[PDB]
């Protein structure tokens, strides 16, 4: 039932940033957490950071560090992924995922849902 | 059936851990636990449960575990816990106020503290707001004490968010390295996955 859904993808120029929002349909319950994974041409998907709803709290991975902004915006309902200065290396597929309860992590195996990626090409 | 001994080990037993600022967490699943064995495994200075208590651990089934570990200062380990204001519980690690687990914690002095200093151990000092429960902020932009802007540089007014805790040998036991493991027990409308022994 639960669905999720990636907006914001796409061609985009180095320097710019990007802006990705993960819509979720039909959750169960609102205690859930949003996780936004990436996974680079030739390597395993690594998440880079999720929110905790209950608590409002951001959790950054070690790979985030100083470029990634993890929020919700409470008007659309979403979870944002902003990425700040775009290098051509941040072309990859960007997923967000969802898991049930409070507890962020940025480990692939913890999530269960999914949505489809969506492609980042940086020019 | 689950079947695995939870890995605690893993997690209590790393021989690094992390800076409180930076801190690890680790998810456990789909295991037996044994919290008695764990508890006699060593010597604990702090062994603090909230909203169970330690004597039932053995007779529960959670949906998840989940494992936070660092090191801070012995001084400090008061502030990990639901309702507490300071340093590492506003700037660092926040429990929320519905916690419900076990906070633990042990002097890691021989291990953590060098001659003349370790400097490994870090914390943040300076932020714009508060944690909220859980959350893991790792950045680093230069903070703004003053009104001058600072242009992501250190300066006068203009502050590295982080500091070393540099931890001697020699330090009083407030000033002593603590490594500190927080068990969360979730309970979800789930499949449990963590039980004890029986
Ligand atoms: C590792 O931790 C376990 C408890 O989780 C303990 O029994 C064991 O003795 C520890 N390490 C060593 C040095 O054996």
């Amino acid at each position: 039932q639960v669905q999720l859904v990636e907006s914001g993808g796409g061609l985009v120029q180095p320097g710019g940033s990007l802006r990705l929002s993960c819509a979720v349909f039909g959750s169960t319950l609102d205690n859930y957490s949003v996780g936004w994974f990436r996974q680079l041409p030739g390597k395993e998907r690594e998440g880079l950071a999720c929110f905790s709803r209950r608590y409002g709290a951001p959790y950054y991975a070690d790979s985030a560090k100083d470029r990634f902004t993890i929020s919700r915006d409470n008007a659309k309902n979403t979870v944002d992924l902003q990425l700040n200065g775009l290098k051509p290396e941040d072309t990859a597929v960007y997923y967000c995922a969802t898991r049930s309860g409070p507890y962020c992590t940025t480990s692939v195996s913890d999530f269960d849902d999914w949505g489809r990626g969506t492609q980042v090409t940086v020019s | 059936n689950i079947t695995n001994l939870c890995p605690f080990g893993e997690v209590f037993n790393a021989t690094r851990f992390a800076s409180v600022y930076a801190w690890n967490r680790k998810r456990i699943s789909n295991c037996v636990a044994d919290y008695s064995v764990l508890y006699n495994s060593a010597s604990f200075s702090t062994f603090k449960c909230y909203g169970v208590s330690p004597t039932k651990l053995n007779d529960l089934c959670f949906t998840n575990v989940y494992a936070d570990s660092f090191v801070i200062r012995g001084d400090e380990v008061r502030q990990i816990a639901p309702g507490q204001t300071g340093k590492i519980a506003d700037y660092n690690y926040k429990l929320p106020d519905d916690f419900t687990g076990c906070v633990i914690a042990w002097n890691s002095n021989n291990l953590d503290s060098k001659v003349g200093g370790n400097y490994n151990y870090l914390y943040r000092l300076f932020r714009k707001s508060n944690l909220k429960p859980f959350e893991r902020d790792i950045s680093t932009e230069i903070y703004q004490a003053g009104s001058t802007p600072c242009n992501g540089v250190e300066g006068f007014n203009c502050y590295f968010p982080l500091q070393s805790y540099g931890f001697q040998p020699t330090n009083g036991v407030g000033y002593q390295p603590y490594r500190v493991v927080v068990l969360s027990f979730e309970l979800l409308h789930a499949p449990a996955t963590v039980c004890g022994p029986k």
